[PDB]
């Protein structure tokens, strides 16, 4: 009161000084059930790979993605983004993702990068100088190697020119290494573009054939359908917790509700606009959001000429959740409530008054 | 495969009463007891709404412009109206989306399609005709839910195509009323939002015909346009829209 | 509960003081106010048992014993007829001692004249 | 932004103060002309017309 | 720019409609004090001095 | 007349009302005032000729 009032003595009287709240204890963050997942499970591990002059592109969209499970699999030898974070993937969103896979060599894994120059980048996939995604690979020789040899991955080994970012090429037109007219009949300086690997099992690394899935990201003005997981945690009632439903945020008391929602509101509101009823997205249940016991605290003092004894009012605030005595006006601590009627000396309110004598109520 | 109808009758459109039809639910928000003003695309009350006809030979399906929104009437018996066609150029070109019900499922396609100047359904007196169109180049989205659906059912839909967002709001009305559209009151819940991200500026109906040359079944439908204004909406107890205020109507509702 | 809004609000002085000291202001105004209309005596004077007024009736204006607000048919009437930071202070006087206050005076004028007003 | 919200809502609740406090001096003076009529017509008997 | 515009005449227009309070609230006490001396001055012959 | 302005002002809220609002009363209390002063007899008394 001292504080408040910017003096040393204080004069008789009842003075608000400070403003009690009730602190939330818990955070809780109730979001709707984690459906729909993207088909992950059929590009990753399909049952056959495609070549890498024409890669399989799939598109994912309209559907959730998990890609923390992706990131934990300890199989891939290679993790590396261009545009984004790997532990960021499960915050962001993304209108739709460009899934590109192929089969290539162990030396050329570093070639499906931006700014990086070889045949597969020339040739058979090109990556642009602002590329966003992510690339993963991982090795392969237990699958696709074959002890008489896996030719049936091919890849271009000759263009005029290079390829244009996310070109496919699947033409078979003879190539000119020399300036001899060819019109499609092989010679001495006339090769077919497209050659076999040698993917066998006893070759070291390196040359082991290696599965790439390349993951692409637009984000054009359509609205973002693939966004990461949501991790829900456990509802708690009846205490002043901090509530994010479905992203509505808040800070309230969550009780059960009487109000019976028709089935698409999800929100309810009073009339001054204040949100006082949800639904809960996991369970669909409704509760009434009752605003935190806030107060005013008032000092209920004597004169400090006459003595230092001082209680404290709490408006508004029932007793049980802060000499204690309960009032219309709100809790009042530190006064004796007694049967006898007084002139008010202090006024409280509700036509209690205090007076000192010790302070009665 | 396409195939002209030209066994129809020339009449022009008819005109008839909105009344107090066409009202939405403006957000997911639950109110008790509360009288809320709001601001969105409303179709107005007492307004010109377009009336439709197939009756025999009478067969509506002409292609017209979406504006800001359509409100689609429907006073149905026997599930002649099927689905609707939404588009810009209605070919090969642009991208389109495609609302159809056949005998089994609803399914919902945004594609590059090639529409059929005279698109239809048939049933046979069984469904064994599909004619609303010849091509499906490249799609981006497909959906399929659970199907929507003297006249006796009332059929009320909007559509709106903000942000990219498709929103369509229904409600189902059991009416017994031979001819116009019966007055009264019913607030259109939301039903389900589509992420298409399309221009769509023209609209037509899907009917079905009827088969024993073509029979057309006793339909009626009617289409108004939302127009941005304001509405007074009332709020029971129970929290459904009961009534509405017109804030642009009369001087009265004003 | 933002933290980063407060601190920011800090800026801006002792706004909140001002605001809070004139609604203070007010809020005791009306218990002042309240305090001067009622309580203009400091004996609650009663009627008699016996209603002998010489004809005239004071029923309506009286306080009735069946109602346990101890109100007037006419107070009664009054009384049916009239239906984020916020806080609403409860008055003073509760309506019970305004009913009170409103009685004592009724008894004064009715039982002694005007010389409860200028004496004893 | 945080700061145009701070100044907008300090707008309105200095407006709301204001009114409140010419509502509170309207007030005031009907409650002084309330207790002069508790004085002069129920504690006694006024000569003054109307 | 048709926001410094806009705060400042919403400024100006909410300084001019408290001064126009205040005012009509002068204005009306004025008022009832005329009308208790038409009720009392003319309506009546006043003992109240001056 | 400028709609950009007014799209901009209703980012504010309910000012606007809240002035009218207030303007109105004001208006209607001078008349309430004149009623008060002057309009003090039911009967509109006529002096002898
Ligand atoms: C049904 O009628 C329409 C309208 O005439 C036909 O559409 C036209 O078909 C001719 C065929 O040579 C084209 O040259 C026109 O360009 C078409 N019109 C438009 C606006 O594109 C349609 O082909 C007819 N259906 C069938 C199956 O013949
Ligand atoms: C004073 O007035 C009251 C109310 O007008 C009278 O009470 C009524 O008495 C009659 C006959 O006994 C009843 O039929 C009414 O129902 C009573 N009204 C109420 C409101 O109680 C009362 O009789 C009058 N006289 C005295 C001496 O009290
Ligand atoms: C294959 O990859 C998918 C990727 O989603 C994963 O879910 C699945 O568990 C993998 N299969 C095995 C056998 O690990
Ligand atoms: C969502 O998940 C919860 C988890 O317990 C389950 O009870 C519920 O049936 C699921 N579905 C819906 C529509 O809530
Ligand atoms: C509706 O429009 C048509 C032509 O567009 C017109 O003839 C008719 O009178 C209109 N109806 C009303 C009620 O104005
Ligand atoms: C949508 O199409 C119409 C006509 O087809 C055109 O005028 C308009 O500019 C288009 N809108 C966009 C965003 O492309
Ligand atoms: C309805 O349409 C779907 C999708 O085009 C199709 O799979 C299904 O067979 C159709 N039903 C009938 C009865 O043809
Ligand atoms: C659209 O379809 C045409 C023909 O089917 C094809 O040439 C073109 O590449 C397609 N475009 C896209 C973006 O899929
Ligand atoms: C609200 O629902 C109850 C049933 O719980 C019903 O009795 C009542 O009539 C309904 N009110 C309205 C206005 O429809």
């Amino acid at each position: 009161t001292k504080c408040t009032l910017k003096s040393f003595t204080v004069e008789k009287g009842i003075y608000q000084t400070s403003n009690f709240r009730v602190q939330p204890t818990e955070s809780i963050v109730r979001f709707p059930n984690i459906t729909n997942l993207c088909p992950f499970g059929e590009v990753f591990n399909a049952t056959r790979f495609a070549s890498v002059y024409a890669w399989n592109r799939k598109r994912i969209s309209n559907c959730v993605a998990d890609y923390s499970v992706l990131y934990n699999s300890a199989s891939f030898s290679t993790f590396k983004c261009y545009g984004v974070s790997p532990t960021k993937l499960n915050d962001l969103c993304f209108t739709n993702v460009y899934a590109d896979s192929f089969v290539i060599r162990g030396d050329e894994v570093r070639q499906i990068a931006p700014g990086q120059t070889g045949t597969i980048a020339d040739y058979n996939y090109k990556l642009p100088d602002d590329f966003t995604g992510c690339v993963i690979a991982w090795n392969s020789n237990n699958l696709d190697s074959k002890v008489g040899g896996n030719y049936n991955y091919l890849y271009r080994l000759f263009r005029k020119s290079n390829l244009k970012p996310f070109e496919r090429d699947i033409s078979t037109e003879i190539y000119q290494a020399g300036s001899t007219p060819c019109n499609g009949v092989k010679g001495f300086n006339c090769y077919f573009p497209l050659q076999s690997y040698g993917f066998q099992p006893t070759y070291g690394v390196g040359y082991q054939p290696y599965r790439v899935v390349v993951l692409s990201f637009e984000l054009l003005h359509a609205p973002a359908t693939v966004c990461g997981p949501k991790k829900s945690t456990n509802l708690v009632k009846n205490k002043c917790v901090n509530f994010n439903f479905n992203g509505l945020t808040g800070t309230g008391v969550l009780t059960e509700s009487n109000k019976k929602f028709l089935p698409f509101q999800q929100f309810g509101r009073d009339i001054a606009d204040t949100t006082d009823a949800v639904r809960d997205p996991q369970t669909l249940e409704i509760l009434d959001i009752t605003p935190c016991s806030f107060g005013g605290v008032s000092v209920i003092t004597p004169g400090t000429n006459t003595s230092n004894q001082v209680a404290v009012l709490y408006q508004g605030v029932n007793c049980t959740e802060v000499n204690v005595f309960q009032t219309r006006a709100g809790c009042l601590i530190g006064a004796e409530h007694v049967n006898n009627s007084y002139e008010c000396d202090i006024p409280i309110g509700a036509g209690i008054c205090a007076s000192y004598q010790s302070i009665i109520a | 495969q396409c195939v002209n109808l030209t066994t129809r009758t020339q009449l022009p459109p008819a005109y008839t009463n909105s009344f107090t039809r066409g009202v939405y639910y403006p957000d997911k928000v639950f109110r008790s007891s509360v009288l809320h003003s709001t601001q969105d695309l409303f179709l107005p009350f007492f307004s010109n709404v377009t009336w439709f006809h197939a009756i025999h030979k009478r067969f509506d399906n002409p292609v017209l412009p979406f504006n800001d929104g359509v409100y689609f009437a429907s006073t149905e018996k026997s599930n002649i109206i099927r689905g609707w066609i939404f588009g810009t150029t209605l070919d090969s070109k642009t991208q389109s989306l495609l609302i159809v019900n056949n005998a089994t499922n609803v399914v919902i396609k945004v594609c590059e399609f090639q529409f059929c100047n005279d698109p239809f359904l048939g049933v046979y007196y069984m469904e064994s005709e599909f004619r609303v169109y010849s091509s499906a180049n490249n799609c981006t989205f497909e959906y399929v839910s659970q199907p929507f659906l003297n006249f006796k059912n009332l059929r009320e839909f909007v559509f709106k195509n903000i942000d990219g967002y498709f929103k369509i709001y229904s409600k189902h009305t059991p009416i017994n009323l031979v001819r116009d559209l019966p007055q009264g009151f019913s607030a259109l819940e939301p039903l389900v939002d589509l992420p298409i991200g399309i221009n769509i500026t023209r609209f037509q109906t899907l009917l079905a015909l009827h088969r024993s040359g073509w029979t057309a079944g006793a339909a009626a439908y009617y289409v108004g346009y939302l127009q941005p204004r304001t509405f007074l909406l009332k709020y029971n107890e129970n929290g459904t829209i009961t009534d509405a205020v017109d804030c642009a109507l009369d001087p009265l509702s004003e | 509960d933002s933290t980063e809004c407060s601190n920011l609000l800090l800026q801006y002085g002792s706004f909140c003081t001002q605001l809070n000291r004139a609604l203070t202001g007010i809020a005791v105004e009306q218990d002042k106010n309240t305090q001067e209309v009622f309580a203009q005596v400091k004996q609650i004077y009663k009627t008699p048992p016996i209603k002998d007024f010489g004809g005239f009736n004071f029923s309506q204006i009286l306080p009735d014993p069946s109602k346990p607000s101890k109100r007037s048919p006419i107070e009664d009437l009054l009384f049916n007829k009239v239906t984020n930071g916020l806080t609403v202070l409860p008055p003073l006087l509760t309506d019970e001692m305004i009913a009170q206050y409103t009685s004592a005076l009724l008894a004064g004028t009715i039982t002694s004249g005007w010389t409860f007003g200028a004496g004893p | 932004q945080i700061d145009r919200l701070i100044t907008g809502r300090l707008q309105s609740l200095q407006t709301y103060v204001t009114q409140q406090l010419i509502r509170a001096a309207e007030i005031r003076a009907s409650a002084n002309l309330a207790a002069t009529k508790m004085s002069e017509c129920v504690l006694g008997q006024s000569k003054r017309v109307d």
